[PDB]
């Protein structure tokens, strides 16, 4: 987590404009569609057979919102991600058995989502700040694996 | 393997790029340089400053090649043979870097084609870039 | 793409493995579990303790499939269709993991076939595990 | 490092039995042969047209000894690899233009060479500790890239 002050202000200024409900749904939905293998964790979500079935599934939308919810909180503790995410890291490992690579795929999808939404506003340099951020969060979420 | 669906998706999304491919190619590079600085080790000879003509020049070359793979979507291995040879034998770019560029290309397109950058298209474009990368890396060993 | 030399190298090396492939399968898993603990996420239902019969049994299973791959080195895609299916539609292991097991497999062969693990044979087996990895993840999307 | 005293001792004790001269030459040469593209940095070394020509090339062997040398000294500062490889990290970035991914390829090759050499002695638990060190070293070396 080598976020320069200016990188941190940039992350924070943009995060100001995000509708976490919405972004959360899009990011998770898109994950399940671009990397269908990730659907292994959601057999109880119902119908994920097509893009529309995934993007529109009430269960995917609700889960996305939850996930981005936790991510937003992470954004307020950029100084202590490991701490912030420790009980969640344990849960994903010990109970959910989620391969941490999943956390990196979601980060990339999220970055594409932000690009999608902010257009020209998601400048090369803002992307680089967000790249450091999703990597920091994925690392924090994997810190307790064993 | 790309499905008919995928093919339609790619031709469509790339269709929209049109005349901006060059600029989008340049932008994908800059994004890459900024987010994954290790990729810079391959361009020690370039001016990587913002608005570098070398980068502009290079973005166009990359975009032309992608445009060429789209035009030959059913025969990419052959359409890209020469480039596959160049990369394996001269440039010798480590394979992991292809995924980094692919990623920055998807961000660029996302940033410019909001109406077309749908979930389905995103998936198609991702499989496409993966396939291009595979071709370009096929003769490495 | 496996060259004829490669196919020879592989068949030779695997030839020496013989009645121990099962044990080497088991040892490779154990090394993978300890070195890359994230791989354990795919085996919650197993007893991953040293010398577990679940691990041993699975070790054999993997070993056997490799054998079958060496034997059909010319027609891998076809020899492993079912396995490619299982992995893409049921197991859904993330592709990064194949590289981890492949590596633990080299280490295991190296440690057991000193004479045979020459630099040229190392290169071949690597390519081979790589090809096997590609085949197994080819129907992922 | 996130090495356990036990993990530290395993590393340390195997290393004591290592001939850096021989292991250094073999690790680097295997690298040039398994991952042919790493040869882009050693054009001046000569004929690397064949396994035999690589493994026999003295420039390769001598570069290999220099590399394991520096590696070897790094094992004495296992609790600050960052500070031990700072100058080497800048050098690699700014002068050599070596993509850090190469550091990881080498690491894995190193482990294969140790297994090759020590057979029985190179147990799963010992490999695990070594994997942590090679990853650690690669990270330290890549630390100053910008
Ligand atoms: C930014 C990364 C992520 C964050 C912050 C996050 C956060 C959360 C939270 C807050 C919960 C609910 C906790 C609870 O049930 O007590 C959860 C559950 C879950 N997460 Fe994660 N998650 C992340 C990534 C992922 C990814 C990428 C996957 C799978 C690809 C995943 C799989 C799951 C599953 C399967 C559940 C349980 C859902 C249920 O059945 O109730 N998570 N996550
Ligand atoms: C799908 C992805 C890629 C495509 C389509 C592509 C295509 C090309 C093309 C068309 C050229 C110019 C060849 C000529 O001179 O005619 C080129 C050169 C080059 N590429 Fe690739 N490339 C890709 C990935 C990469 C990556 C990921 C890197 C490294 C990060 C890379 C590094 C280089 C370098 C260093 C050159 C030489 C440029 C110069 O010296 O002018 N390429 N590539
Ligand atoms: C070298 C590539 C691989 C080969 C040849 C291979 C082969 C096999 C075989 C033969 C089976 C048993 C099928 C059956 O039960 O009929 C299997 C199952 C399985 N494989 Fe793959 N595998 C490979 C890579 C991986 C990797 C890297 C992982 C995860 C890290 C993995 C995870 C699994 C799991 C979880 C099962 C099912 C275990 C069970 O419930 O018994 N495989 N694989
Ligand atoms: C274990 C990781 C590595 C360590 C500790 C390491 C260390 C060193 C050291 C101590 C030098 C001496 C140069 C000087 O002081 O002027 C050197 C030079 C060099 N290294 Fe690295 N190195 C590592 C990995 C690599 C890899 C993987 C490559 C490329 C495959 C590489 C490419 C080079 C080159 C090209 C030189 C310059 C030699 C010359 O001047 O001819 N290094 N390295």
């Amino acid at each position: 987590m080598h976020l320069t002050p200016e990188e941190k202000s940039a992350v924070t200024a943009l995060w100001g404009k995000v509708n976490v409900d919405e972004v959360g749904g899009e990011a998770l939905g898109r994950l399940l569609v671009v990397y269908p293998w990730t659907q292994r964790f959601a057999e109880s979500f119902g119908d994920l057979s097509t893009p529309d079935a995934v993007m529109g599934n009430p269960k995917v939308k609700a889960h996305g919102k939850k996930v981005l919810g936790a991510f937003s909180d992470g954004l307020a503790h950029l100084d202590n991600l490991k701490g912030t995410f420790a009980t969640l890291s344990e849960l994903h490992c010990d109970k959910l058995h989620v391969d941490p690579e999943n956390f990196r795929l979601l980060g990339n999808v999220l970055v594409c989502v932000l690009a999608h939404h902010f257009g020209k506003e998601f400048t090369p340099p803002v992307q680089a700040a967000y790249q450091k951020v999703v990597a920091g969060v994925a690392n924090a979420l994997a810190h307790k694996y064993h | 393997v790309l499905s008919p669906a995928d093919k339609t998706n790619v031709k469509a999304a790339w269709g929209k790029v049109g005349a901006h491919a060059g600029e989008y190619g340049a932008e994908a590079l800059e994004r890459m340089f900024l987010s994954f600085p290790t990729t810079k080790t391959y361009f020690p000879h370039f001016d990587l400053s913002h608005g570098s003509a070398q980068v502009k020049g290079h973005g166009k070359k990359v975009a032309d090649a992608l445009t060429n793979a789209v035009a030959h979507v059913d025969d990419m291995p052959n359409a890209l043979s020469a480039l596959s040879d160049l990369h394996a034998h001269k440039l010798r770019v480590d394979p992991v870097n292809f995924k980094l560029l692919s990623h920055c290309l998807l961000v660029t397109l996302a940033a410019h084609l909001p109406a077309e950058f749908t979930p389905a298209v995103h998936a198609s474009l991702d499989k496409f870039l993966a396939s291009v990368s595979t071709v370009l890396t096929s003769k490495y060993r």
